């Protein structure tokens, strides 16, 4: 199903698309920004030299060099911001690869929506794509429970699990799969009286 | 052009008090806001004309062509007053006396009919409003829907346990690097 | 805005601003990215549930009292008791900024449904446990959910039921002091005041900056043309234009920084809610001081405030071991 889901719409890869878009759009502005006159008489260097005396051609050029150099500076600063953002995404991606892929992580909502089982990384242009495999509880049946149980005038507890009953008599089962078992001393440890 | 103090705006009655000496009032932004008329000692109240950002609510260009417009930070009864030839920079003054208008915290949007049922957000607006292209077909702005409610039959002797399980593969996408560039 | 902030009410100035091209058209692009982001952080922090659960009418959870954190129907707004203290203690002229072209758009997620999501997160972690953060919500008695958090801490669940009434009274006295502690000092909410202060303080410089001279004859835009000849007026007005344009550049390139320090905090809170609230975490000293039982989130203006419920060992008796 994942094959169809990714290719069904182009909005699935939205996170990767703007990384190559903002970069390819900032360059267009930088190329376009040299067309600005920046308050000078013209916007091409050769005409300034060919039509103005060198005593005052520098003044016209001054508004052009400082204008273009400053415009180039704001592009570099606009890159350091992105470099500090991708770095905050590569490290998160590196943590995903370290934990979700190379092992299993019990952290909730970190390697998928639900219980996490495994993962498979997939290569992507200018990025990475993960395939989280999740364990999701299906349709459920509700039961009547009881925190403890008293048999010989003495409290009894589930060693690991919960106490449930379908209406007649009680059963012990795991937390995430209804697998009832007969109450037995092996699954139970005593702790004090039941009063 | 009070005594050479050039400016533009609309002047109303000002309840602020000027001492007989004081002439010009200034705000935190360090600009004039109240002037004393030479002929009438009554104090005016300078404030800029009606203005604000113009937001266009558009669906896909191929899908349709109607484009509702949202006006930012203005009383919805003021833009009808603004309608006048050579008085509004936009020449598309038709929407000001346009379709049914709905007023929100982000101004009033015009060209979209407010429907009071609930839908999931498609185009964000602000203050819990989301316009979308639905059913003939027009632009409707609704209230934010947070998902269908789901009561829990909690009881102090009841527990629910899943009798079955499913495995679903979830995807996740993260950028790792941009294009290296040099200048 | 570009034109009216730099050459407002002056057609003799906005005309020559186009000579700089799309220099400040990129300004709107930059501040639009931060704008939509602030409607994205809140989407990935308070909205990690596809359902809006509602607590049962009775609030007797086996001796535990939650009236201080559940939403209060008596108040016209669905805000919890702790929420009221936070909103009052957080304080946001404002019109003058608008007249200079500095608008303050409202967030997509208005404050009412922010306290509604937080109602959902307080309707699953007290009735359905932590299982509603992984799929179908399943109800368990809250007298038992302690026996599950305690099981993950390391103590057997028998210590709970033998000491349930002691814990509930201990919890009840613990939640009450949070009401007093939060209102005891105004510096408790300091991490939120500075966020709105820095944003508010930055705007103060911007509006005051346009009144600077930048080496010109006069900071006023109009009087330059009305007092000097046009041969050098363009040169004279240019350094006034670049003064405001550069100042706007400095503000935006600093505002992006403050977004990064908030975008980092948004992801930290998102992980905190995904781990400390929707479950019990084994990351020591990541969701409070001590072993972790659960957490309860509470909304706040321009922020989120958690209530970690940590388990701390009391006095001890040293023994001899082998
Ligand atoms: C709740 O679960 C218990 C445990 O399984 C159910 O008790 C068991 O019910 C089955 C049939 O429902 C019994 O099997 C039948 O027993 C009779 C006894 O004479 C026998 O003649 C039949 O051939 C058949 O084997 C089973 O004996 C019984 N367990 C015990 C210990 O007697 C109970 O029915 C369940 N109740 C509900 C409402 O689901
Ligand atoms: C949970 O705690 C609150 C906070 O004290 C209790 O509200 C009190 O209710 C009594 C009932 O007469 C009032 O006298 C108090 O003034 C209330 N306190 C406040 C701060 O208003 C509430 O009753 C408790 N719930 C349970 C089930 O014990
Ligand atoms: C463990 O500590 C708790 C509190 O930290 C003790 O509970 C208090 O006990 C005293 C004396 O028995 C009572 O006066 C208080 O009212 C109790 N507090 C509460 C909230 O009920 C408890 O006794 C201690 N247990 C041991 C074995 O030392
Ligand atoms: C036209 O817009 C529609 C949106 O309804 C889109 O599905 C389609 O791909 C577009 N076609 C183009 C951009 O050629
Ligand atoms: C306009 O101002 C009036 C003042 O009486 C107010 O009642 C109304 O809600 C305002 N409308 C908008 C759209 O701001
Ligand atoms: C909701 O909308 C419908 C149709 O648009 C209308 O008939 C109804 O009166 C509205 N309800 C309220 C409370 O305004
Ligand atoms: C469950 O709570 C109700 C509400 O007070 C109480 O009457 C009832 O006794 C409780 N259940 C048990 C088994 O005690």
């Amino acid at each position: 199903k994942i094959q169809d889901s990714l290719s069904s719409t182009a909005s699935a890869l939205g996170k990767l698309q703007d990384v190559v878009n903002h970069n390819a759009q900032a360059l267009n502005t930088l190329v376009k920004q040299l067309s600005s006159k920046f308050g000078a008489i013209s916007s091409v260097l050769n005409d300034i030299f060919s039509r103005l005396d060198k005593v005052e051609a520098e003044v016209q050029i001054d508004r052009l060099i400082t204008g273009r150099l400053q415009s180039l500076q704001t592009y570099v600063t606009q890159q350091l911001i992105r470099a500090a953002e991708i770095r905050a995404s590569a490290n998160l991606a590196a943590t995903k690869m370290s934990e979700c892929v190379l092992g299993q992580s019990k952290r909730v909502d970190f390697c998928g929506k639900g219980y996490h089982l495994m993962s498979f990384p997939q290569s992507a242009p200018h990025g990475v794509v993960f395939l989280h495999v999740t364990y999701v509880p299906a349709q459920e049946k509700n039961f009547t429970t009881a925190p403890a149980i008293c048999h010989d005038g003495k409290a009894h507890f589930p060693r690991e699990g919960v106490f449930v009953s379908n209406g007649t008599h009680w059963f012990v089962t795991q937390r995430n799969f209804y697998e009832p078992q007969i109450i037995t001393t092996d699954n139970t440890f005593v702790s004090g009286n039941c009063d | 052009n009070f005594n050479g103090l050039k400016g533009t705006g609309v002047l109303t009655e000002s309840n602020k008090k000027f001492l007989p000496f004081q002439q010009f009032g200034r705000d935190i932004a360090d600009t004039t806001d109240a002037v004393r008329d030479p002929q009438t000692l009554e104090i005016l109240d300078i404030t800029p004309c009606s203005f604000g950002g113009v937001s266009v609510i558009t669906p896909g260009t191929n899908t349709s062509n109607q484009v509702a417009v949202l006006y930012q930070g203005v009383n919805c009864t003021e833009v009808p007053v603004a309608i006048h030839a050579d008085q509004l920079t936009p020449t598309w003054r038709v929407y000001s006396t346009g379709s049914n208008v709905f007023q929100t915290r982000a101004g009033c949007l015009i060209g979209a009919e407010y429907v009071n049922n609930s839908y999931e957000c498609d185009i964000p607006i602000g203050a819990g409003i989301c316009a979308s292209y639905q059913t003939s077909q027009s632009i409707i702005a609704y209230t934010m829907s947070l998902g269908a409610e789901n009561s829990v039959a909690y009881s102090n002797n009841s527990i629910a346990i899943p009798t079955n399980f499913t495995i679903s593969v979830t995807t996740e996408i993260l950028p790792v690097s941009m294009t290296k560039t040099s200048v | 805005d570009c034109t009216m902030y730099i050459c407002g009410d002056s057609t003799e100035c906005s005309n020559l601003l186009l000579q700089y091209g799309s220099f400040c058209t990129q300004l709107k692009r930059a501040l639009t990215g931060i704008a939509v982001e602030q409607d994205k952080n809140t989407q990935e922090v308070f909205a990690q549930v596809k359902q809006i659960y509602k607590t049962p009418p009775i609030k007797y959870f086996g001796g535990f009292n939650f009236s201080q954190i559940l939403p209060d129907p008596s108040k016209p707004s669905k805000r919890s008791f702790i929420e009221d203290l936070l909103f009052n203690k957080v304080t946001l002229l404002i019109c003058a900024q608008k007249f200079k072209g500095l608008t303050v758009l409202p967030p997509l997620l208005t404050d009412e449904m922010i306290a509604q999501y937080t109602s959902a997160l307080l309707a699953g972690t007290i009735t359905s446990g932590w299982t509603f953060g992984a799929g179908a919500a399943l109800q368990i008695p809250f007298a038992m959910q302690m026996a599950y958090r305690f099981n993950g801490i390391g103590v057997t669940q028998n210590v709970l039921y033998e000491n349930q009434k002691l814990i509930a009274n201990q919890f009840n006295s613990a939640i009450g002091k949070i009401q007093d502690s939060l209102s005891s000092t105004a510096s408790a909410l300091g991490k939120l005041q500075d966020v709105v202060n820095h944003n508010a303080q930055a705007l103060n410089t911007l509006v005051k900056q346009l009144s600077s001279k930048f080496g010109a004859i006069s900071s006023v835009l109009n009087d330059i043309f009305s007092r000097l000849d046009k041969v050098e007026a363009e040169v004279q007005i240019d350094r006034l234009i670049t003064g405001r344009l550069q100042s706007l550049q400095t503000y935006v390139t600093q505002q992006l920084i403050r977004a990064a320090e908030i975008r980092a905090s948004a992801n930290l809170a998102a992980t905190k809610m995904s781990e400390c609230v929707l479950g019990q975490s084994k990351r020591v000293d990541f969701c409070g001081k001590g072993y972790h039982l659960m957490s309860f989130p509470q909304s706040a203006p321009h922020g989120v405030v958690f209530l970690h419920v940590t388990y701390v060992p009391a006095q001890e008796k040293n023994f001899t071991t082998a």
